[PDB]
């Protein structure tokens, strides 16, 4: 049959902590091996396990895969999930009768979001360095979601974890301004 | 052994029976390396559209080739096959005889 | 009975005069049906039996990739092996390589093979049990750890005992015809006056398939090795085989001499005298 | 069918 | 171990670009994969030991080969909107049936002309007193506004230095117009600080924002491949 790889789910955002399930199918069972990768923003493909076809499972620190090549089905198992971990995960065969070229899924953005020790949600103005003023709302729990506001004039970023390595100190934030002038941040991310 | 002569078998594919088409064949066997230079002859010149099989080898890894043409035999003509290769100091020249 | 396929490749460095000669044939049985040559204007894998022509032009384009690829690693390795023997780029080398698969009647796996040499001797060959190595010398042992590493024996393995069964039951149906018949000897006897007192008894098979064949003389019904000129079995080149086995007799004694064919084709072995 | 898993000596 | 140039790549429909590729040292395979939304990653071509070995669903307008060296040039003629890509080279020690190595991709847009192309406005907005007072802690916030397309670098440079403790950028630019599909771009960075560390006017702090842009055809401003940075000094104000 025609190789076509599917990964389930497409993304997931999760608590650290927390064991992960990502699931891989494929249509065609005679492959040589099953390859999981996790790919990162501009630094490309870095391989996590390989599974040969005559292998059950394969195991590298944290992470754990099972392949059942005649249901066509592979799951990448991520223990004690942390920060680090977040990156698209990649699930990708090798074809019999081939010259080793990948087939690769679509992957699954996984987040893992950092647990806040002690959340202190508070939104601040800031001024521009040279009238012109943008809106932080910093300090909250990794439970909440900012959404992009309903007014069309209004631009809100995703949210974003910071690491001050000597304080030892994580924290979320995120911006929002508008091009109308004397903009209330009070309401902003509400 | 690491280099080894050509073993020569020169022979029609068919009975020879005078003034019917038939087929040379010259046998080339149980020789390393590959290079090799086979010719027929016809009273002492070269065949010139003389084919062959292609290169396979045997359980000892010695190589085999057969180089062959059609040839209507006479009374009177003299086939042979001509082999050269590394092992030989000049070419072994192996006449046909339609009882071998 | 029993049927096997086999592939042959022979890479031969030519220093001087361009990149490697690679030849590739492929066998059922004593039967060519495929060939490649590195040297040819085609650049295709190329059929050589009229049964594989019914393959698709997928059939083709995987041989044909797959042929090439087979002499790009060779080409690799001839370089490899010349650094494990400490061997000049001036002096040319060999690698022949052969694998392949045997079935019985049923058409089941009987035993899978690959056998590896270097300049026509053996380098590395896999064991029957298709899970380890046997290395020829200490430059083979290398190549024994880098083939373990990569799983060479596993996926050999699921070829030998698989894929290669399959497409060697798929060519034995499709070439039926012509790869499951037995053509047997068509046997004479030819006597040649040496002089006076020494004539040669020549014991002839002609046209057989397959190759395997037993031509054994006896005189007094005792088996007679020596005084006895065997050839080795030969292509007719119409796909039937030819065979000789010669005896040095005293004049008149011809009667006490034997010649004994043993071939698949046969009922039961044939015995032949002399006919005056 | 020629076998295509080719590793290097 | 495995280098690809040019890192990005902006050029008009019907165009013609050269990507190149370099192996790890002593690699012999190089393979071509292209990483779509629509279709993800994608097999073009590989090579080994300077030869093809494969062909994926590759067209004739795109074409590649290994040069002696073993380094690779995919080459891409007659480019469409649909060819906007990530494009990723990598290389094995073998054949790569195990192992392939990935270079860190080169990133192509195709767009119906450069007209629409525009570089950042960048501007740092200097932390709250609030913030200094309810935390003991200054985030400095830098906005890249009004580009196209979305090929930028934001960093942090703090006296002359590059930083990357208590810095976090947004994962990808926002589009100023959802509705329009030629929409320009803004990116927004967080900068964090001790409220003693912003207070001493001896700190410099420069937010950099590597363009990429357009040898190209060109009347307001010339969109290059250009840095456009904006600065804050500390103060006890």
């Amino acid at each position: 049959m025609k190789q076509e790889v599917t990964q389930i789910p497409a993304a997931l955002s999760v608590p650290e902590g927390e064991n992960l399930v990502l699931n891989c199918s494929f249509t065609d069972s005679a492959i040589y091996n099953l390859q999981w990768f996790r790919q990162d923003p501009g630094k490309g493909l870095t391989s996590l396990l390989l599974i040969q076809s005559s292998q059950r499972e394969q195991t590298s620190g944290r992470l754990n895969a099972s392949l059942d090549k005649s249901s066509g089905r592979s799951t990448l198992y991520i223990a004690a999930s942390q920060p680090g971990d977040s990156a698209t995960y990649l699930c990708a065969v090798r074809q019999r009768g081939s010259q080793g070229n990948l087939i690769f899924g679509k992957g699954t953005k996984l987040s893992v979001k950092p647990n806040i020790q002690n959340p202190d949600p508070a939104v601040y103005q800031l001024r521009d360095s040279k009238d012109k003023s943008v809106c932080l709302f910093t300090d909250f729990d990794s439970q909440t979601n900012v959404s992009q506001s309903k007014d069309s004039d209004v631009y809100i970023t995703d949210k974003c974890v910071l690491d001050m390595r000597s304080m030892d100190f994580k924290s979320n934030s995120a911006v929002a301004w508008s091009n109308k002038s004397d903009f209330a941040c009070a309401n902003a991310f509400n | 052994m690491i280099q080894r002569t050509p073993k020569i078998q020169v022979y029609s594919r068919h009975p020879a029976e005078n003034g019917k088409s038939n087929f040379l064949n010259c046998y080339v066997s149980g020789f390393h390396p590959s290079d090799i230079e086979v010719d027929l002859l016809k009273n002492g010149e070269r065949i010139e559209k003389v084919e062959h099989s292609d290169l396979s080898f045997s359980k000892d890894w010695s190589f085999y080739l057969l180089y062959y043409t059609e040839f209507t035999p006479t009374e009177k003509d003299e086939y042979a096959c001509r082999v050269n290769h590394v092992t030989l100091s000049q070419p072994k020249i192996v006449k046909w005889d339609r009882d071998m | 009975g029993s049927h096997s396929m086999r592939y042959f490749f022979t890479s031969v460095s030519r220093p001087g005069r361009g990149e490697p000669r690679f030849i590739a044939v492929g066998y059922v049985d004593d039967t060519q049906f495929v060939r490649f040559d590195s040297d040819a204007a085609s650049q295709r894998m190329e059929p050589r039996a009229p049964w594989i022509e019914q393959e698709g032009p997928e059939y083709w384009d995987q041989e044909t990739r797959n042929v090439k690829a087979q002499s790009q690693t060779d080409r690799v390795d001839l370089g490899t092996l010349r650094g494990y023997y400490n061997q000049s780029e001036a002096g040319s080398h060999t690698i022949q390589i052969m694998y392949g698969c045997d079935v019985g009647s049923d058409g089941r796996f009987l035993r899978g093979y690959r056998q590896d040499a270097y300049d026509g001797k053996d380098y590395i060959a896999l064991n029957e049990d298709l899970r380890s190595w046997t290395a020829a010398d200490m430059a083979a042992q290398i190549t024994k750890r880098k083939w373990e590493a990569a799983h060479e024996a596993e996926q050999l393995r699921a070829y030998l005992d698989g894929t290669c069964v399959e497409w060697l039951r798929r060519y034995l149906e499709n070439g039926k015809e012509t790869l499951q018949r037995t053509d047997p000897p068509k046997t004479h006897m030819t006597h040649h006056p040496i002089s006076d007192h020494e004539a040669t008894l020549r014991c002839w098979a002609l046209g057989f398939y397959p190759a395997e064949i037993t031509l054994t003389w006896q005189r007094d019904g005792e088996d007679q090795t020596q005084d006895t000129e065997l050839v080795e079995t030969r292509p007719a080149g119409d796909g039937t085989f030819q065979k000789w086995a010669a005896v040095v007799v005293p004049s008149g004694e011809e009667q006490r001499y034997t010649c004994h064919v043993q071939h698949e084709g046969l009922p039961k072995p044939l015995t032949l005298r002399w006919e005056p | 069918e020629l076998f295509s898993y080719l590793i290097e000596k | 171990g495995v280098t690809q140039t040019p890192k990005h790549l902006i050029t008009a429909t019907g165009q013609r670009v050269t990507l190149r590729c370099s192996p790890r040292s002593g690699d012999l395979s190089v393979y071509w994969y292209q990483q779509s939304l629509d279709q993800g990653l994608q097999f073009l071509i590989q090579y080994y030991n300077g030869e093809e070995r494969a062909k994926g669903n590759i067209l004739e307008r795109f074409s590649a080969q290994q040069f002696p060296d073993l380094h690779s040039e995919l080459n891409l003629s007659s480019l469409e909107l649909g060819d906007s890509a990530l494009y990723f080279c990598a290389s094995s020690p073998g054949g790569g049936h195990n192992e392939q190595f990935f270079g860190p991709g080169t990133r192509l847009t195709v767009l119906e002309d450069l007209k629409n192309v525009f570089p950042p406005e960048v501007a740092v907005f200097e932390p709250s007193e609030a913030e200094i007072s309810h935390t003991q802690k200054a985030t400095l916030v830098c906005l890249a506004t009004g580009f196209y397309p979305d090929h930028v670098e934001l960093s942090w440079w703090v006296n002359g230095k590059e930083v990357h403790s208590g810095v976090c950028t947004d994962p990808q630019p926002l589009k100023e117009q959802p509705a329009l599909n030629d929409s320009r771009y803004a990116l927004s960075s967080r900068l964090r600080v001790s409220a003693t560390f912003w207070q001493d006017p001896r700190n410099h702090f420069r937010c950099q924002v590597q363009f990429y842009g357009l040898n190209d055809e060109w009347d307001r401003a010339k969109p290059v491949t250009q840095i456009v940075s904006a600065e804050a000094w500390g103060r006890a104000d």
